[PDB]
């Protein structure tokens, strides 16, 4: 049910430089994502399982017959389960006991949430105890003469683990849950590996609540984008919404897709949830129904860890 | 109605500290009938300042009761700082109205029928006519002369658009405009082309929106930021008497009456024709009436979204006429080249344009008759509303900040994506789609070769039809970049900055009438490079050692002939171009390449010169705890003592809060008047805290009453309770109370610190890339930065030793030629400085300037010397960085910032103390192994207690690295217990400002190379 | 001084008898402004005992019941079974805050005995039936706000605001 | 299936290894060495998959079709590789030692803390599953050296205390059992605490100051002064190569891999630097 | 059917004797198993009331309070004071969940009556004074957990982990 995913080395998810809240002397080229996208993991995840009968054009069409439901990505330092939250810019890997008092601080007044979030991100944010910001700078030589070779050289951000930590996913089949367990897989951007092992895990979902967590980039249909703008705030209470791209398809080497998305760490509202399913039609319903078999739509309450998705 | 407030303005004469009981309404009205009131401007006058509760409500309109005819003139921020005027006022009693008269050499020989004319012109030579009269600024209340008298006369008709509304049955408004990420934009781009107009269409678009308030409802209407001293209010109005068809005679009784003050150069708003300079920040409030026009009179309409969707509109019909107007140049010039390809892409993409590239987030709060008027007059406590009004208003922005949806995110882009419906120019992509370079999200539409076959191949894949074209495709096209739609606008729109006066001119012409001026034109534009910046003293010595190092090099075009016209809006350049040097190149091939760079070092090495140095320095500002001083906060007095989340129990830390407003309102009043208020305020939780705390001090107060009579009553039962439920409010709440003085006395000061930021930049040798005035980004030489950062802490505070264009700079305030404008002098100003060399990717140079800054907001705390014993700090700090090398300077020192006269030359004399270490260094008195050997006597004085024992380990290091042994040093001993909190943030700083001044200097003569 | 006290809107009419207040001063914490509800009260860890109306207090965060808070005291026919207390006016978790707080105020709590004897696993419900508000104001937000028929010329307005807002937990019990 | 095999070596610094990193100045180094992710040196994946695939290809050009289809094609960049190595950990680094009360006096030990051997029993808990090459006696002593954590270990039952890097006075304890050593010499291994192995180690880098001279006078140039640091001789790295099932991979690994010994890593090779002795785990202890 | 009960712990010194039952069973809720200190139960809308410390019940759920869960009652002198309730092991939310709970246990919390005598001024406090750990931890974390001294022994990690984690909120008086 629970699958582990173990790096072994630091890691990098190719950002295009959305957010970057960060000082190092660094001006590189690739700035990285704290926690993955699903399409990373359900790409990852189908990169195990694939056959070659299961190649057609369609990838996610493709990708959900090869595997099950997949759930949202969060940390857990054996001792922890940390998770996403987003200001605006900024990110914070926070444990839930500073997610349960949060709605209540959502509703406040003026000074009382600058007094919450000025203690959170930047006392409360368990950021900079885990994770360092890596820079790692490549060339290419020419063998002929060995030199840098004119006009390459780039600088990647890598993404690396001070102290063990491990990112949490579930899914919902079980006859996978041997052949995935114990399994190096390439997971990750420039050729990173980490650890994939399965326990079986109980874990409560489907609660009905106001105020959420998304795990995951809550997407939006891309018509109603006016209907979804013109209050914000009707949606989200605090997070950051950005154009982001679903990623890179393997069989036919493309760019997937670019949706707008509510990102991962956002605090919700329950309004979204018949926004989305009142503002869908039948070939993207039957589409966003593989989205969130791949994990898109994971949203959690702040009560307890019990997730649910949207049209779930 | 409205647009008669000129009555509603001067409803007091400007002669006011000549005027109110003693030293010798005296003129009125003499061009229009007497002041709109039966109780109209009457209240709009006891509701526009915080005088009017300071020492109650009637008593600002009995006008004597505590009355002095000895005055003088305080700071509004810190009224330790007392002003004098004197004897001096406006001359003789018979030549008291020319003045009067001056008004109407423009506003008497055009016809007064129209009030959409007379409205807007009065507004901006209002000042500018009387201060060459010389009336040194004079209070508006001379028993508290603590607000200048046009702060409260632009406030009592600025807030008048409250009283007009409140005149149908019940409307009004403020509207506040935010946009939502400035320095994320303002960082896209590639050749600093960008850089610089991507600061010019956050200001211009939001200058666009706000030509529809003040064509419509006139100015003073937006308080912040001020429309007094705005550069781009200097081009605007320029534009609309030049729309009119008056002489360009008559106009220089306006135009040179603004060219001294406003754009000191020469280079003015019609030298070059626009405005150099990005002026408006991204924060502006709009206090708003009721009203809609429909032609000399005004209906209201009551539902409150007939804004928030009709202003964002106007945010759009900007961005359509800017890219409609964008399409005619290059469907005009298309036969020219590089325009032929951004002519060919809005014939391609009008699905994906027609959205801004910048969103800006218009929040609104109202009033109604409630809590203003009880019957049809003023209630207890009117004035309690219009803070809590701001603070409705920036709560709003408080609410949705915490959402920022990033401008690229309102694309509908799934099908383009999911079906390639993409259309492009060049290569076809392998991958799709590719994703641009200069916004770094967005997929491209121009994909090009960076080489192979460069100029040759680009051809048969639809980008040139012929050869010459591609020199101006190559000219601001690097090869091998790919762009989005929008940064494809903004490189064609660096090519032709001139071409955003439709967009400026907020289309006051046709949108042919605009754009066929610069039609006709060819003027080319230059914006320096960063090698120019890193190379001012390479074009520094060329000019003194002219010809003399000269002659294998004039076939070179360095010393050939200046040639077009081409002259630009970085101002050292525009006085200094004609000297016989061109400055228009660019030097990336001349002692920036390698094959002829060694050559040319070749020729420095014989005539003894110093060498190009590699790095410029990028400089941004900050203005520190600046909205909540304008929502009232105590925070930027005591910056890190006590921060803005403390507002939430101020009853445990009523220690030095209660201390701190006391001894300023005591200091605020001038005579008897001071005695009033300093046993009324003290009684809250001293006595038994109802009335009668306070009734002692009517025994003094009725030496005043009965003098004159024309008062109603024989009970004051009243006018000591009044009074103490103002003191009940600022008291047991911290805030202090916004008015409407409020704003406008502070944004005036932001107008006129920003012009003196503009002129301060470029008395070095620097150049403007975004100036909002509260917010500054700038790009000095690698030299000039020091002292600058020393005297513009010192000017924005307010302090000056050194004379500007024309205006004199004294302590806590501002003087042009006779008049005493206020300062600024207790917000801090932090700054970020970054040298770079000219080689970096500028895209993140303009990153970490920014997020080098909001860290440093944050975490940086020092001990600050507070009354003897040692308090900390968290902002003043001046970040620096050369290129991990990162040190960080406090400026402060003491908090708070100012306390008296003799504390105005040691803000940011701790760079001094880093300035005379450099200043004895580079002549070989102090040893350049100084800095060096440095890291042995750290850890020492670290490990040292108290600083007498100090005193010797530091001066052993300076007697020890010492050429002469007679020089010496002088370190103030303050600069000892000073230790650096930088807490959970992986970045290596040191724990002690000697380390960070001896950083620092590592640094600079790092820069100079 | 002043005070208030808590009223419940559950999907059980058990809001009869519960106090004898209409007004108390003459301003109110919730108020009755043309754009649905203001002020308004969220308490969680209480859960509702839906026959003879009551709220137990659980061990759960994210068991909340909303409520509003008028100036009164409940009956003379209390202070064995209920709870009150005197929070300094920002102790409250009330959704849409408005009107400046009083720096202080006394409230009381209709509060039930956890009844240690039962095996209670909650569940939270929404509020249905578009009627049994439309009538709840006959019961207590006319009796609690004669404003009811004179001011709000929407009334399907605060109708839809309580259909979307309020939602809470019951003992099921 | 998708890394079915990997082999495990140790990377021996016959030389002096430099391989540089983003060259910037937060040590008052002008070249840093590669850092890690705790401040330990450490080689990246890409310095070794470049460094060890440049040197084959200019040694065995006959197999520079198998080198490219398993380490990575350059000319025709869409086929994916099969070969990847891990970032090399530090296993163990020399430093000078001074005796005390020992019966076989040493001049050099090599030294380690328990962060740096919890990585590496991070990689051999992970590379356990392939079968192939086990080890279990490897991890095994890592095992019962982790159960030690927070003392100061060694593994030659002499030395109860000593000297490290002339600046710091250590106390050890043996493992109360023998231990036969993993290193290939007969040098104690010092497992240190993980407070004063970050001193220990950070001594015994080699911090090089140098100049570039005019030719013609003899003086230095103006702005030739900068900071080196290099990692010493008989340091020991460790990495795992891991490889796909393909059969060009076992053909590479089986007269590729058998047939290589010494590899030139890292930069600064005409001062002599980087040259690499490679021990594969399938030969030793 | 199994009974549990809470076992608050604040820096305060009023501990001194509330359990006679200390195992009564073989098994209790929390346990530490030598990665700091498990199950740690946070309630919301309670704060300690110093005065011989117990938990009053505030309406803000900013409120927190931190504590351990043990087998049995407290010296059966009470239930006239303390909450004793029953719940399904899942509305009380702990951290540091190992084992499935039986689905089902009651509790016994030291409750505090309301008693509105003036404001409640909420404090936040986190554990300091190592010398509070050591005494504390011979008063009960060893009188309850006999394991102590037997089966863990990373005696200054459980003093590690309370410090900066285990927190509480207070009434200043
Ligand atoms: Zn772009």
């Amino acid at each position: 049910k629970r699958v582990l995913i173990k790096p072994l080395e630091p890691l990098m998810f190719r950002s295009q430089g959305e957010f970057e809240p960060l000082i190092t002397g660094s001006h590189t080229a690739a700035q990285s994502l704290i926690i993955p996208r699903p399409s990373t993991i359900a790409g990852m995840l189908g990169y195990i399982l694939f056959n070659k009968s299961s190649g057609t054009g369609d990838w996610l069409s493709d990708l959900t017959n090869l595997l099950a439901t997949i759930y949202g990505t969060f940390i857990e330092t054996n001792g922890e389960y940390l998770f996403p939250l987003r200001m605006g810019n900024h990110l914070a890997l926070v444990d839930q006991q500073h997610l349960i008092n949060l709605p209540t601080l959502l509703e406040k007044e003026y000074e009382r949430r600058e007094k919450g979030i000025y203690e959170l991100f930047y006392d409360k944010n368990k950021l900079f105890q885990i994770i360092n910001h890596q820079d790692r700078i490549g060339i290419s030589i020419d063998k002929s003469t060995r030199t840098v070779k004119e006009h390459y050289l780039y600088s990647a951000r890598y993404l690396a683990f001070k102290k063990e930590v491990n990112y949490v996913i579930f899914i919902d089949n079980d006859a996978i849950s041997d052949k995935i367990n114990g399994k190096i897989v390439n997971f990750g951007g420039e050729n990173r590996i980490a650890k994939l092992e399965v326990d079986d895990y109980k874990v409560d979902t489907s609660i009905e609540e106001e105020y959420y967590l998304a795990l995951s980039p809550i997407l939006i249909p891309d018509e109603a984008l006016d209907n979804f703008l013109d209050n914000i705030s009707d949606y989200v209470a605090m997070g950051k919404v950005d154009k982001i791209s679903l990623g890179f398809d393997i069989a036919n080497t493309k760019r997937k897709e670019m949706l707008t998305a509510i990102l991962e760490g956002s605090i919700v509202k329950r309004s979204i949830i018949d926004f989305i399913k009142n503002e869908i039609k039948n070939d993207l319903r039957y589409r966003f129904s593989k989205y969130e078999k791949i994990g898109y739509n994971t949203l959690m309450s702040l009560c307890k860890l019990a997730l649910r998705k949207i049209l779930s | 109605f409205l647009d008669y407030k000129i009555i509603a303005l001067l409803h007091d004469p400007p002669n006011k500290a000549w005027v109110i009981t003693g030293r010798a309404a005296k003129y009125i009205i003499n061009q229009l009938f007497g002041k709109n009131y039966s109780e109209k401007v009457d209240n709009a006058d006891k509701l526009a300042s915080s005088i009017d509760r300071y020492l109650g409500s009637i008593v600002y309109k009995e006008r004597s009761l505590f009355e002095n005819r000895s005055i003088f003139l305080k700071n509004i921020l810190l009224s330790n700082i007392q002003r004098d005027i004197g004897n001096l006022f406006p001359k003789d009693k018979s030549k008291l109205d020319n003045l009067i008269l001056e008004y109407k050499k423009l506003l008497n020989v055009i016809n007064k029928t129209n009030l959409i004319l007379k409205y807007q012109l009065f507004y901006l030579i209002y000042e500018l006519v009387w201060i060459d009269s010389k009336y040194e600024n004079t209070p508006s209340d001379t028993r508290n002369p603590t607000h200048t008298i046009f702060d409260h006369l632009y406030a009592t008709a600025a807030m008048m658009n409250w009283i007009l509304s409140l005149e149908k049955e019940a409307k009004g408004y403020l509207l506040g405009i935010d946009t939502i990420g400035v320095a994320d934009f303002i960082s896209k781009g590639r050749k600093t082309r960008d850089l610089w107009i991507s600061s010019y269409l956050v200001s211009a678009l939001l200058w666009y929106v706000i030509t529809w308030f003040i064509e419509e409802y006139g100015p003073d209407v937006i308080l912040f930021p001020s429309l007094r001293f705005n550069q781009f209010y200097a081009f605007y109005l320029l534009e609309k008497l030049r729309k009119e068809g008056v002489s360009e005679d008559v106009i220089d009784e306006i135009k040179e009456l603004i060219t001294k003050y406003i754009f000191n150069g020469d280079d003015l708003f019609e030298n070059l024709k626009i405005p150099p300079y990005p002026i408006i920040p991204g924060r502006i409030t709009l206090i708003l009436p009721g009203l809609i026009r429909e032609g000399e009179e005004y209906k209201k309409v009551q539902d409150d979204n007939c804004f928030i969707s009709k202003v964002k509109e106007r945010y759009n019909e900007g961005w359509r006429k800017l890219i409609e107007g964008l399409r005619c140049y290059s469907e005009r010039k298309r036969e020219d080249g590089f325009w032929n390809l951004v002519c060919r892409v809005l014939k391609l993409t009008e699905d994906l344009l027609q959205t801004t590239p910048l969103n800006i987030r218009v929040k609104q709060v109202s009033v109604t008759e409630d809590e203003i008027f009880n019957n049809n007059k003023l209630r207890s406590d009117s004035w309690k509303i219009y803070d809590n009004k701001y603070r409705q208003l920036v709560s709003e922005f408080k609410k949705s900040k915490l959402v920022k949806v990033t401008p690229e995110s309102r694309l509908k882009l799934f099908e383009l994506t999911k079906f390639d419906k993409l259309p492009q120019i060049g290569e076809k992509s392998k991958r799709g789609y590719e994703f641009c370079t200069s916004c770094g999200v967005l997929p491209a539409v121009v994909i090009m070769p960076k080489e192979d076959e460069l100029e040759k191949k680009l051809i048969d894949l639809g980008i040139a039809r012929d050869e010459k074209d591609v020199r101006s495709i190559k000219n601001m096209i690097s090869p091998g970049e790919r762009l989005c739609p929008w940064c494809l606008v903004k490189r064609a729109l660096g090519a032709e900055p001139r071409l955003m006066r439709i967009l400026l001119l907020g289309d006051l012409y046709s949108v042919e009438k605009i754009v066929n001026e610069i039609v006709s034109r060819d003027v080319k534009i230059e914006i320096p490079s960063t090698s120019d910046i890193a190379s001012i003293k390479t074009f520094e010595e060329m000019i003194e050692k002219k010809n003399e190092i000269c002659e294998d090099l004039k076939e070179e075009e360095v010393c050939e002939k200046p040639s077009e016209s081409v002259l630009s809006m970085w101002q050292w350049f525009n006085k200094n171009y004609y000297n016989g040097i061109n400055l228009t190149i660019d030097p990336e091939e001349y002692w920036f390449s390698e094959k002829r760079r060694r050559y040319y070092f070749s020729v420095f090495r014989r005539h003894r010169i110093t060498f190009p140095s590699p790095y410029y320095a990028l400089v941004r500002a900050d203005s520190d705890y600046l909205g909540d001083l304008l929502e009232g906060k105590l925070t930027p007095y005591l910056a890190g003592i006590i921060d803005s989340g403390d507002y939430a129990n101020i009853s445990e830390k009523k220690e030095e809060v209660n201390k701190l407003l006391e001894e300023y309102l005591v200091n605020a009043g001038s005579g008897s008047i001071v005695d009033y208020v300093k046993t009324v305020l003290k009684c809250i939780r001293e006595n038994l805290n109802k009335c009668s705390c306070a009734e002692k001090i009517y025994s003094n107060e009725v030496a005043k009453v009965m003098f004159r009579v024309n008062v109603e009553k024989a009970n004051v039962e009243e006018e000591v309770k009044n009074s103490l439920e103002y003191f009940e409010t600022i008291l047991n709440e911290g805030r202090i109370i916004v008015t409407p003085a409020w704003h406008v006395s502070i944004s005036s000061a932001l107008n006129r610190g920003l012009l003196v930021e503009l002129e301060l930049v470029n008395k070095h040798k620097g150049f403007v890339i975004y100036a909002g005035g509260d917010d500054l980004l700038a790009m000095l030489p690698v030299d000039e930065v020091l002292d600058f950062i020393k005297e513009s802490r010192r000017a924005f505070a307010g302090f000056g030793t050194e004379k500007l264009g024309n205006m004199c700079l004294e302590n806590g305030f501002v003087r042009i030629n006779n008049a005493y404008y206020p300062s600024l002098p207790i917000v801090g100003r932090s700054y970020s400085v970054i040298i770079a060399h000219y080689a970096d990717p500028l895209f993140f140079v303009i990153n970490d300037s920014y997020n080098l800054l909001e860290e440093g907001k944050e975490i940086i705390r020092y001990r600050v010397m507070y009354n003897g014993e040692y308090k900390d700090a968290k902002k003043d700090v001046a970040i620096f960085r050369y290129q991990g090398l990162t040190s960080v300077i406090p400026l402060s020192l003491k908090r708070p910032i100012v306390s008296s006269v003799s504390d105005f030359n040691e803000i940011a004399s701790i760079i001094d103390v880093i300035l005379e270490l450099k200043k004895r260094i580079d002549e070989g008195r102090i040893s350049v192994s100084l800095l060096y050997d440095y890291e042995k006597y750290k850890h020492l004085i670290v490990a040292s207690d108290e600083k007498y024992l100090t005193e010797f380990l530091v001066k052993d290091w300076i007697k020890r690295n010492s050429l002469r042994k007679h020089v010496e040093f002088t370190i103030d001993e303050k600069l000892y217990g000073v230790r650096l909190t930088i807490e959970n943030y992986p970045i290596k700083i040191p724990n002690d400002l000697i380390s960070n001044i001896v950083y620092t200097l590592r640094i600079i003569y790092g820069g100079e190379k | 001084s002043t005070q208030r006290e808590y009223v419940f809107i559950p999907i059980t009419n058990s809001i009869t008898i519960d106090v004898k207040i209409t007004i108390g001063g003459s301003d109110h914490i919730t108020n009755i402004d043309e754009r649905g509800i203001h002020n308004v009260l969220v308490i969680t860890g209480y859960a509702v005992d839906e026959k003879n109306g009551r709220l137990v207090p659980t061990l759960d965060p994210c068991d909340y019941v909303k409520g509003i808070l008028v100036a009164g005291t409940p009956q003379q026919a209390q202070s064995n079974d209920f709870l009150t207390l005197k929070l300094p006016a920002n102790k409250l978790y009330l959704i849409r805050k408005k009107g400046n707080i009083s720096d202080d105020l006394k409230i009381y709590i209709p509060y039930s005995s956890p009844d240690a004897r039962n095996s209670m696993k909650t569940k939270p419900v929404s509020i249905s039936d578009d009627t049994i508000v439309n009538n709840i104001i006959k019961e207590v937000f006319d009796k609690i706000y004669n404003i009811t028929q004179k001011e709000k010329v929407k009334i399907e307005k605060v109708k839809e605001d309580i259909k979307e807002l309020f939602s809470y937990y019951a003992l099921e019990q | 299936p998708y890394y079915a095999f990997a082999e495990p070596f140790f990377i021996h610094a016959i030389t002096h290894l430099h391989v540089g990193s983003g060259s910037s100045v937060e040590e008052e180094i002008a070249l840093p060495f590669q850092r890690d992710e705790l401040g330990y040196p450490t080689i990246y994946a890409s310095s070794l998959k470049g460094a060890i695939k440049s040197f084959l290809l200019k040694e065995f050009p006959d197999k520079r079709d198998v080198i490219y289809k398993v380490l990575g094609e350059d000319e025709n960049p869409e086929e994916a590789s099969l070969g990847t190595f891990l970032d090399a950990i530090l296993f163990a680094i020399p430093s000078r030692i001074i005796e005390i009360d020992s019966a076989k006096p040493y001049v050099w030990v090599y030294v380690t803390t328990y962060e740096l051997l919890k990585k590496v029993k991070l990689y051999l808990d992970s590379i356990s599953q392939l079968s192939n090459a086990s080890f279990s006696n490897l991890k095994n002593k890592i095992d019962t050296i982790l159960a030690k954590e927070g003392k100061n270990i060694t593994l030659d039952s002499d030395l109860k205390s000593a000297i490290l890097n002339e600046d710091f006075y250590v106390e050890l304890e043996a493992l109360n059992n023998k231990i036969p050593s993993i290193i290939n010499a007969g040098v104690p291994l010092l497992v240190l605490e993980d407070s004063i192995g970050r001193e220990v180690i950070n001594r015994s880098l080699i911090r090089v100051r140098r100049i570039r001279i005019d030719r013609d006078k003899k003086v230095v140039e103006t702005g030739g002064l900068w900071s080196e640091e290099y990692v010493p001789m008989k340091t020991i790295f460790f990495s795992v190569l891991l490889g796909k099932e393909s059969k060009e991979s076992a053909i590479f690994a089986s007269c590729i891999l058998r047939n290589l010994r010494y590899v030139i890593l890292g930069g600064k090779e005409t001062i002599g630097k980087g040259i690499v002795e490679l021990r594969w785990v399938k030969d030793v202890i």
